[PDB]
């Protein structure tokens, strides 16, 4: 074994956000989508196990898992927060899983709809051969 | 607006 | 569309140049052997097609290939030479070879038995499936 | 020695 492999893959995550015409009972005001994929619709589900949202413990059931695609979570609120994002691959080894602080802001009123993307490139060194054909097919 |  | 890859394996260039006792008939003074392999025992052979040593001039039949390991040609000459080495790789693409101008140098009489070794890392980003299947079981 |  001399031969050494890098892979790298791009994820997306990104989100929609606008304000309700009329709030909810909660006095929710805004309604936005929050969702992780690859980009030219690729296939992360090769390499992807799930990934979880982490809401505000402010939401009910805040721990937010999507085995398949689509990797996503629409929901209504009041405002925007920091929002872990768990990924977690097919894989036997390190890594397991990746982690992201997504800023899941809102505007205020009078000002347009969020619509947020932020692209992501992860690299692994040396992974198994099983991972790595994953990794590959996407 | 943000929560903490 | 997410996933690109790239493959460094490491090849060893390398020559051992030893002063005959009696020269030859043609006025050969020293034996040597120049080879092509891979480090810590690597079997090259996975994504090594030939290698070809262009012996100078002065050899009859100077291009000399080898197919299978042993990649390597022994000699009786007088004098080193910058003594070219091409890799060609088991590859349906770019790149199919690789070309090095290697030091095969002598030591005077009285000096040591010369014994030398040049690495060479190489990079090949976003192979095809087949050979990056070959690079790798190397 | 070295052949050019």
């Amino acid at each position: 074994m001399a031969s050494s492999c890098a892979v790298q893959v791009k994820l997306e995550l990104g989100h929609r956000a606008q304000v309700r015409k009329k709030p909810t009972v909660e006095g929710f005001t805004h309604d936005w989508m929050v969702f992780v994929r690859g980009p030219e619709h690729s296939n992360i589900q090769h390499f992807v196990e799930k990934v979880v949202f982490h809401l505000h413990e402010s939401f009910p059931r805040p721990k937010r898992v999507c085995k398949d695609p689509p990797y996503k979570v629409e929901e209504s609120g009041y405002a925007g927060f920091i929002l872990p994002i768990e990924v977690y691959f097919k894989n036997k080894e390190e890594p397991r899983k990746v982690r992201f602080d997504y800023d899941l802001f809102l505007h205020l009123e009078g000002h347009p709809p969020v619509n947020h993307l932020r692209c992501e490139k992860l690299t692994f060194n040396n992974p198994t051969e099983d991972f790595r054909r994953k990794l590959l097919k996407a | 607006l943000t929560k903490p």
